């Protein structure tokens, strides 16, 4: 309240601001136990940490993934489940082993130097910090060590350095959690899961169709290349169902949760212009290795596969589960918000100030303009609505819109009070993914060309 | 294809602010208020006989900014006894900025070069002052700056 | 007869002849269809020679 | 190049209006920097230095096979 100069500077060494900008909330369904809500929402790494969170968790990576991407946005939205214990799998080959561990606040890093003697070490070194050991626990068993937090404390256990996997357990399901995280805010859009086994994708998946979300899954398997003929992975398993979500094979799929590089190239493009992701550039991904054949076999079971070409990283075809381009399904998913967000928007300004609106010929022609402002409109001036006269077909592709009069209404919607079958087109535009040139090259001297004057004629004039 | 409005809002002349040591300005004349031009050209242009051609910059960024008022503004008065100061004390420069309103901006130093001429007449006569600048570079005030890097090429 | 939603969208991507055809995928001697989608889901065999009568008109 | 923001009335909240004090005034500089340490590679031939490569083609940038 008070102010002891009448003009102050704040010298900030180095540090940037950055502009506020639109977007749409990412929500990573983790299991923790690090706060009681259901949902919380961060706006930067520092604040997750903060809270508890061990540097390279599962959440974290996610997070770090996110707002690295030239889209990113500048909110995340991370669930919660329950939590049974953790895993911390040595299989593999690996010198030195660092595993961060946070315990109620504490912060270690114990440290190690055949897999099973390197996770029996690690288990005695756990032991040997009496804090860890009082208020957490470590078992050694074949490759992997155990770990399991004393009821009254929180652990979080994330990666360090070396090779090793991270595994959380739970008993709660992805499908029992979800309808109580969507009640406690439906604010977000793209749909993410921490537990990757088949049971969890496919019940996100069903779930996200039926409540308007777009889902991704990285799948880090590796029979997503197999031979064509062989259809048993969870791609192929989606494909039977006929269930849209952006799925793609990867290698750090379960150390890095490379998801958040998708939503950070994805998060902050508008859909109105029908920008596809053909050849966005993500970090954190890593080129795809295999050979032209597995290619092939990738693309057979629609898993997107990022691929290195002339010293870059690029994405490639962005096609989903069902086989259509994702860029078709966000173009749809916003029109159906925007129009109804824009009608809403316009009939309760006007009955907010009396005169509502009334089922009669003179007041319901308006919804013509009111439709055409908004969408319609912002999607012809962008691009992503396509306009003029097709000289093929022989037909236009300018918008239409229908509205039914009074007469047409039957009875029983006047009392029911809701109108019906009104009715609207658009023809979508379209990117250009693949090129193919046809080159010549001439060594003589070339032939010389037919001194014909006269003006091509279009067709024979023979026909009976 | 259709007709696409080139802005959101409308260009407003009165919007368009001249800040000279700073002050607003105000009385201006009728048809334009500035007028800001360059000296001289960009990049020349040597040709050779066989064809060959290289190219200079050129480093002279003089301008001249003309200044349009009426005979019966108060700011004819302020620039008037501003001549006679800085030719007695020997301070001529002083600072010059200008807000676009739909277009570009100007911010550097300048002086004044030419005193217009005074005639009185039937109606209200006007005077067009000439105000030199150091550097006649008009810079962008909008979300330019995330496309420069694109149109670049060899 | 609830409607959550105040707005929603879908976003979503004359004379009659009569044909005398030989089948028995229904009882009645006689039916309308207003398209081949609601002949297959009776069980209509795709290149039938009813099929084929309604896909053409 | 520096950079200097201002905000406008209408983002002003009602509260500073009656605080009469304006803030969230925005500026951008870029520091130079002396030299402090150099390092230096010498070299010194004492025969007939050899003779150098012959081609007079202008340096490519970088290999075409790329994919």
């Amino acid at each position: 309240e008070y102010q002891d100069k009448v003009v102050d500077v704040e010298v900030s060494l180095g540090t940037q601001p950055i502009d506020t900008v639109g977007f749409e909330t990412p929500m990573f369904l983790a299991m923790h136990g690090n706060f009681p809500e259901r949902i919380r929402f961060y706006v930067s790494t520092a604040g997750m940490v903060a809270d508890g969170f061990a540097v390279g968790s599962p959440a974290y990576q996610f997070a770090t993934n996110a707002f690295a991407g030239n889209f990113a946005p500048q909110r995340v939205a991370i669930g919660r489940m329950s939590i049974d214990s953790s895993k911390v799998d040595f299989t593999g080959t690996t010198e030195q082993v660092v595993v961060n561990i946070t315990l109620n606040k504490v912060v270690k890093a114990v440290k190690i130097n055949t897999p099973a003697q390197i996770a029996t070490a690690l288990a005695d070194a756990v032991t040997a910090d009496a804090d860890l050991t009082g208020k957490a626990t470590a078992v050694a068993t074949g490759t992997y060590v155990t770990v399991t937090a004393v009821s009254p404390n929180v652990v979080s256990v994330g990666k360090g350095a070396g090779v090793y996997k991270i595994v959380n357990e739970s008993s709660e399901t992805v499908a029992t959690v979800l309808p109580s995280v969507i009640a406690e805010n439906h604010n977000w859009y793209f749909l993410a899961t921490e537990a990757r086994s088949d049971a969890d994708i496919v019940a996100a998946a069903e779930f996200a169709k039926a409540n308007y979300k777009l889902h991704i899954y990285n799948s880090t398997d590796v029979d997503a290349y197999a031979p064509e003929n062989s259809a048993a992975s969870v791609f192929d398993t989606l494909k039977s169902l006929s269930y849209d979500s952006l799925g793609t094979s990867d290698a750090g799929a379960d150390v890095d949760f490379t998801e958040g590089s998708v939503i950070g190239a994805m998060a902050a493009n508008d859909p109105s212009y029908g920008d596809s992701l053909h050849l966005k550039t993500m970090p954190g991904m890593v080129p795809f290795a295999g050979s032209d054949t597995q290619r092939s076999n990738a693309w057979s079971r629609n898993a997107n596969i990022y691929r290195g070409l002339y010293g870059g990283g690029s994405y490639i075809e962005g096609k989903t589960s069902s086989g259509q381009y994702v860029d078709v399904i966000r173009f749809s998913h916003w029109v159906k918000f925007r129009m109804e967000e824009s009608v809403f928007a316009y009939m309760k300004r006007r009955s907010d100030m009396g005169l509502s609106m009334k089922m009669s010929d003179e007041d319901l022609p308006v919804l013509k303009s009111v439709l055409m402002n908004n969408p319609i409109n912002i999607g012809i001036r962008n691009g992503g609505i396509l306009t003029g006269y097709d000289t093929e077909n022989k037909v236009s592709y300018d918008p239409t819109i229908i509205i039914p009069k009074r007469a047409n209404i039957p009875t029983n919607d006047l009392a029911a009070r809701i109108l019906r079958d009104v009715k609207v087109e658009l023809v979508y535009n379209n990117s250009l993914h693949y090129v193919k040139i046809r080159a010549s090259v001439v060594l003589d001297r070339p032939a010389g060309q037919s001194t014909n004057a006269q003006t091509p004629m279009s067709s024979s004039a023979v026909g009976v | 294809n259709q007709s696409k409005i080139l802005t959101l809002q409308a260009y407003d002349p009165a919007k368009v602010l001249v800040f000279i040591g700073g002050q607003r300005v105000s009385g201006f004349a009728a048809d334009t208020k500035i007028v800001i031009t360059r000296n001289n050209d960009n990049i020349s242009v040597h040709a050779g006989v066989d064809g060959e051609i290289s190219n200079a910059l050129s480093r002279d960024n003089t301008g001249v900014m003309t200044l349009s008022l009426q005979n019966t503004a108060k700011w004819n008065g302020y620039l008037a006894q501003w001549q006679r100061q800085a030719n007695v004390t020997g301070l001529i420069y002083l600072p010059v900025q200008v807000e676009g309103s739909q277009g570009l901006s100007l911010n550097t130093i300048g002086w004044i070069q030419k005193q217009p001429d005074l005639s009185y007449g039937t109606e209200v006569g006007q005077m067009d002052w000439e105000i030199g600048v150091l550097d006649a570079w008009l810079s962008p005030d909008q979300i330019q700056g995330i496309a420069a890097g694109i149109t670049g090429l060899l």
